[PDB]
């Protein structure tokens, strides 16, 4: 899931506080949260290989 | 007959209903009501000079 | 010799055109300042 | 800029802000004021898309 236009830190804080309107949660672990210019991508592992 | 005339547009209102005030919460997403003006948002100290 | 590895002409072309959006995760411009437009400030639903 | 500025238009409503309409009026009248705003905003978005 890509949360468009938002910083991953804010999304993680909102998740921990149970402040988000969608009540589903993507399981979050290390290496599954990646910040891109399109938004915060949770549920995909970023790799160096192109 | 009594006609009660009033303007609801000007910001510096002086006649409010008997609604109780709460404390002031800053830096959190809060549903606020300031003299009848309502909304949802994060309140912070302003650097604006009113 | 410079980041982005663009040609001298490309560097000139990019500096001469002024972008309005320059989209990024622009959540740092939402406090204080002058809350400059951009044109919905990510507040009125336009991104 | 045009699409955002159109949000301040009343389109015949007592106020361009939905919170003021809902705060001042009971649903049977608030719905009328809101329908006026919905029509104006829908026209603004349809124009934008075209
Ligand atoms: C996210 O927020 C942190 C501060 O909490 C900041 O250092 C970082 O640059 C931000 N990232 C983006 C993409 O806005
Ligand atoms: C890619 O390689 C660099 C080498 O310095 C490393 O710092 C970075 O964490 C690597 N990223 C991934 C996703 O493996």
């Amino acid at each position: 899931v890509l949360y468009q236009g938002v910083n991953c830190t804010e999304v993680s804080v909102a998740i921990h506080a149970d402040q988000l309107t969608p009540t589903w949660r993507v399981y979050s672990t290390g290496s599954n949260v990646f910040q891109t210019r399109a938004g915060c991508l949770i549920g995909a592992e970023y790799v160096n290989n192109s | 007959v009594v006609v009660l005339s009033f303007e609801l547009l000007h910001a510096p209102a002086t006649v409010c209903g008997p609604k109780k005030s709460t404390n002031l919460v800053k830096n959190k997403c809060v549903n606020f009501n300031f003299n009848g003006l309502t909304g949802t948002g994060v309140l912070t100290k302003s650097n604006k000079k009113f | 010799s410079k980041p982005s590895k663009r040609s001298p002409i490309e560097d000139l072309l990019f500096n001469k055109v002024t972008l309005a959006d320059a989209g990024f995760i622009k959540q740092y411009g939402d406090c204080l300042g002058d809350i400059a437009a951009r044109c919905a400030q990510k507040f009125n639903g336009l991104t | 800029n045009t699409l955002v500025k159109q949000l301040s238009s009343k389109f015949g409503a007592i106020s361009s802000v939905l919170n003021d309409i809902l705060s001042r009026l009971d649903p049977p009248e608030a719905e009328v004021q809101i329908d006026r705003l919905i029509t104006g905003r829908l026209q603004s978005l349809q124009t934008y898309v075209t």
